[PDB]
RNA sequence: AGGACCGAACCGACUAAUGUUGAAAAAUUAGCGGAUGACUUGUGGCUGGGGGUGAAAGGCCAAUCAAACCGGGAGAUAGCU
RNA sequence: GCUCGCCGGAAGACCAAGGGUUCCUGUCCAACGUUAAUCGGGGCAGGGUGAGUCGACCCCUAAGGCGAGGCCGAAAGGCGUAGUCGAUGGGAAACAGGUUAAUAUUCCUGUACUUGGUGUUACUGCGAAGGGGGGACGGAGAAGGCUAUGUUGGCCGGGCGACGGUUGUCCCGGUUUAAGCGUGUAGGCUGGUUUUCCAGGCAAAUCCGGAAAAUCAAGGCUGAGGCGUGAUGACGAGGCACUACGGUGCUGAAGCAACAAAUGCCCUGCUUCCAGGAAAAGCCUCUAAGCAUCAGGUAACAUCAAAUCGUACCCCAAACCGACACAGGUGGUCAGGUAGAGAAUACCAAGGCGCUUGAGAGAACUCGGGUGAAGGAACUAGGCAAAAUGGUGCCGUAACUUCGGGAGAAGGCACGCUGAUAUGUAGGUGAGGUCCCUCGCGGAUGGAGCUGAAAUCAGUCGAAGAUACCAGCUGGCUGCAACUGUUUAUUAAAAACACAGCACUGUGCAAACACGAAAGUGGACGUAUACGGUGUGACGCCUGCCCGGUGCCGGAAGGUUAAUU
């Protein structure tokens, strides 16, 4: 549910929270946890390579099963959990053989729901099949780009792909971007949409809430000196140049895709 | 077991002082200057062999040498090892 | 006021010690220069 | 509950006087702001000079910064004093 | 030596870091010490640091470093796998008392504990580089149970007062005791046990995970404190006796209770929230290959071992960082009394100090302060500075508002002491005694004793009762920026930067983008509800016209046009 905070202080006035009572209040399932220490957006040369990353809360990594290749064995959803590593919630599932895994939580999935993967799974939310076996027009998520590689498309909260067509070895997918893309029909997908669609209705409300998520401040190019940025300089607020990145590339319309290897799979660009 | 050659080099001198004299009279403890690399086991063995007494326990410390001016030039005395060797009750060295 | 030299023997040795000098060609050239000059103290060690 | 309130520690540095061959190459005294947070602090680590880092002042990078320091090219060149 | 003054959440005490003999004793006073110096952190000499249990080393890992092969790179080198290092984190064990001129959880006394090796006896499936468990973790908040600790009484020892009074409802002091071992309480968590079965835990598993029946209802785990023992001991006010008057010797009473009480402990708990909270080993358990009446395991018993290095001293400072015996800087720990909300503040305790030139004088002027007739901002760029306000309870409080605020708006009244209500109340605490008992550190009951606000009524002193220290000035109009934040270390704190929010735009994942001759790495173990870039800057009402110029996006007929031929 989407809840507006009362304005008891100026940092609370604009806060809008997504409060989900279904999520597990206790600790996560420890065998599927790993450490993931933070980068500050620095690479192995120690240089900042992505600006505006640093701080925020410590987070354990949950090993999520994006492959969904434990075929033919039913699993029951034990509980939904908060995952700090992503926008979607996750579901702890227990297979009949006693194995537990985490999956991305689809819309509508709750504790006690049964799921299954493989060629002969039912066409039901949370079930994973090769897209050869999924009806055309179906809504899916967690879509593989190569067979066996694990889901890479439509993983964020509320996202999904539509299977628009099937043509021999390939299916045509409408992605959330609006792009029409071909993928091999042997690639798996999970039926339904990713859950937590209310994610986008949150309002952080204050500077500190972005800092908790490990986002450091953006400084505008025009606020700098010429030495620091193409936009820098001026006595007062001045501009008078075409907008560019800090490295001088036009940043309002200039296309940057350059991948002749994957062009063959793109039926229609998002536009 | 330690070789006799080794035991004949570990004990360097008796240490003479008010604290050493008091240690002997009150606690039956002899204070020795010993080789810098001497262990408690070697000191015990050497005392029992060479002084012909029975040793209860050895405590050791390293004394750091003093920095000293000779004329103008600065020098430093050597570090050395001190052993407090407690003898058994009725030994009487 | 807090001045620039804030001593730490661990940081001193890791930054400038003999083994830090020996770890790179350029550090070994420091030692070569200092031996050639005839320094009594080659490093902070 | 809170980048909530008053207020010590702690972190700052708005005003004034003093000091200006200082007690101090930036402080003292009286007042002043924050004080559960985008807080503060210990230890260790990483980023290196047209390079870093910068909630951006050309700020900071060892009392040095519109290009650090050390050594070298080197006795640069100086129609100037 | 006596007195005086100063600090006392420190200007006391103990450390880390850093320093390195500055420590203690004797001796010296040239130089050093902002003066003299018989003194010193100064000179010279001698002494002084004692560990199975404290720490390091050590076992284990974090960030990160290095990195056999490897991948990459004119060379130098870069990155990185297996590994191997790396604490600021995890991992066995000791306490009280005594003692030196100078060390002490290290020496001594008393009483303990840990790990491992060897052997002796008994019983016995042991075995890892593998599996599982555990270690193992956040913020805030709340309350109960405690202890440290304090206060008072009792007890014991001493006192009878330099000046009115002081044999008491009087004065002073003491009233301390550990780890360990035993016990298992307030509290916290969890249903047990058995059997059968199984696509999971790289193989196996009796372990973990899963499934299904049978059965019973209390089993297990965790846990402060208390109590017992430790302790017929130790310590002990003082008394007595010496002194080489520095200090020792000798001996030693009481050693209880009630109440108050932490920020410490139960508590790595409980409740709650979103921003969702290390790792690895030690440890427990499972088996594989293997060994198979052998080794090995398990417990008791005995015996041996536990090395090495640090340990002095300073440590908010005259010993460290600041050229100085420098108003500076420097992380952790301890936390007494009266008043107080308090770690504020005032005065004190323990303890520590008077800051290494003094002596006079009592001009101008400067510095830091006190008071001021009448006036009261006339000062001045500007109320700069100063003066003022200042506490608690209660009454009361406007425009405007995003309904939270504005607000402590504003403004006002009470406030000490004594007595009574009540020889001390409401409340808190809770003994003896009685009652019951699935039997204890137990309930039910009872209110002895202890502690104890707040109010009312009456009285009473002063000019003044929030008496000191401490401790908001308030209100009206308006520019800018929504707000909390950030900034020019050292003349600018702001209207600048950031900000949540908004928009445009790029980006289909080997993403765009960035660092990198490269390998790679970040972006992200993310995937368009995502990520980068740009501008704008909460919120409200909104955001008009222009595509000619420059850019970007799309087009692709025609003109022009490179190497090449
Ligand atoms: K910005
Ligand atoms: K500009
Ligand atoms: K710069
Ligand atoms: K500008
Ligand atoms: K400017
Ligand atoms: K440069
Ligand atoms: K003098
Ligand atoms: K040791
Ligand atoms: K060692
Ligand atoms: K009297
Ligand atoms: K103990
Ligand atoms: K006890
Ligand atoms: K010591
Ligand atoms: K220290
Ligand atoms: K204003
Ligand atoms: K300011
Ligand atoms: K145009
Ligand atoms: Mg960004
Ligand atoms: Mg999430
Ligand atoms: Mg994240
Ligand atoms: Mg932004
Ligand atoms: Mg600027
Ligand atoms: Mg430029
Ligand atoms: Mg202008
Ligand atoms: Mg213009
Ligand atoms: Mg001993
Ligand atoms: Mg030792
Ligand atoms: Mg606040
Ligand atoms: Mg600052
Ligand atoms: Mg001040
Ligand atoms: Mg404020
Ligand atoms: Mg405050
Ligand atoms: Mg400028
Ligand atoms: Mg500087
Ligand atoms: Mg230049
Ligand atoms: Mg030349
Ligand atoms: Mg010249
Ligand atoms: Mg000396
Ligand atoms: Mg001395
Ligand atoms: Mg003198
Ligand atoms: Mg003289
Ligand atoms: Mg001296
Ligand atoms: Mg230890
Ligand atoms: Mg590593
Ligand atoms: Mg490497
Ligand atoms: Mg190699
Ligand atoms: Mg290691
Ligand atoms: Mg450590
Ligand atoms: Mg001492
Ligand atoms: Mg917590
Ligand atoms: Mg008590
Ligand atoms: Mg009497
Ligand atoms: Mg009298
Ligand atoms: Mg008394
Ligand atoms: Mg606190
Ligand atoms: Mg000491
Ligand atoms: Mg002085
Ligand atoms: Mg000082
Ligand atoms: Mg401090
Ligand atoms: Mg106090
Ligand atoms: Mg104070
Ligand atoms: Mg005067
Ligand atoms: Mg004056
Ligand atoms: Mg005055
Ligand atoms: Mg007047
Ligand atoms: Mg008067
Ligand atoms: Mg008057
Ligand atoms: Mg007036
Ligand atoms: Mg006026
Ligand atoms: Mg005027
Ligand atoms: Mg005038
Ligand atoms: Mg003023
Ligand atoms: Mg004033
Ligand atoms: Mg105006
Ligand atoms: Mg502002
Ligand atoms: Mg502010
Ligand atoms: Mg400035
Ligand atoms: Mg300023
Ligand atoms: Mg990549
Ligand atoms: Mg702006």
């Amino acid at each position: 549910a989407v809840v507006k905070c009362k304005p008891t202080s100026p940092g609370r006035r604009h806060v809008v929270k997504v409060v989900n009572p279904e999520l597990h209040k206790g600790k996560p399932f420890a065998p599927l946890l790993e450490k993931n220490s933070k980068s500050g957006g620095r690479n192995n040369n120690g240089r900042i390579t992505t600006r505006h990353i640093g701080g925020g809360h410590k987070q354990a990594y949950r090993i999520v099963d994006f492959k969904r290749n434990k075929d033919g064995i039913p699993a029951v959803v034990e509980r939904l959990e908060y995952d700090p590593n992503r926008s979607a919630n996750i579901a702890l599932v227990l297979y009949k053989d006693g194995e537990r895994r985490y999956i991305l939580a689809p819309k509508g999935l709750k504790a006690g729901d049964q799921i299954q993967s493989g060629v002969d799974a039912a066409i039901k939310p949370g079930n994973t099949l090769p897209m050869r076996n999924i009806p055309v027009g179906s809504t899916v998520h967690n879509v593989e780009m190569k067979p066996g590689k694990g889901g890479q498309l439509a993983r964020s909260a509320g996202t999904y792909v539509q299977i628009v067509a099937r043509d021999g070895a390939y299916v045509t997918l409408r992605l959330r971007s609006g792009e029409m893309r071909k993928v091999e029909a042997d690639c798996r997908a999970t039926l339904g949409e990713v859950g937590n669609a209310e994610h986008m209705l949150r309002v952080l409300g204050k500077a500190g809430a972005a800092r908790w998520r490990g986002v450091r401040p953006t400084v505008r190019g025009t606020a700098m000196n010429p030495v620091d940025h193409p936009h820098g300089g001026g006595e007062g607020r001045n501009f008078g140049k075409h907008p560019v990145t800090p490295w001088g590339v036009q940043t309002k319309g200039k296309k940057t895709r350059s991948n002749k290897r994957t062009d063959k799979f793109i039926v229609r660009r998002r536009s | 077991m330690i070789r006799e050659e080794r035991l004949l080099k570990v004990l360097r001198a008796p240490h003479v002082s008010e604290k050493a004299s008091t240690a002997m009279e009150k606690s039956n403890t002899i204070v020795l200057k010993v080789a810098k690399d001497a262990t408690k086991a070697e000191i015990k063995a050497a005392v029992q062999k060479l002084f012909e007494v029975e040793v209860e326990v050895v405590n050791t410390l390293v004394v750091k040498g003093k920095v000293k001016r000779h004329g103008q030039r600065i020098g430093r005395r050597s570090d050395w090892k001190k052993a407090y060797v407690t003898l058994k009750e009725g030994q009487n060295l | 006021m807090k001045r620039t030299f804030q001593p730490s023997v661990l940081k001193r040795n890791r930054s400038h010690g003999f083994r830090a000098r020996m770890a790179t060609k350029n550090g070994r050239q420091v030692l070569a220069r200092r031996r050639a000059k005839g320094r009594a103290r080659l490093t902070v060690s």
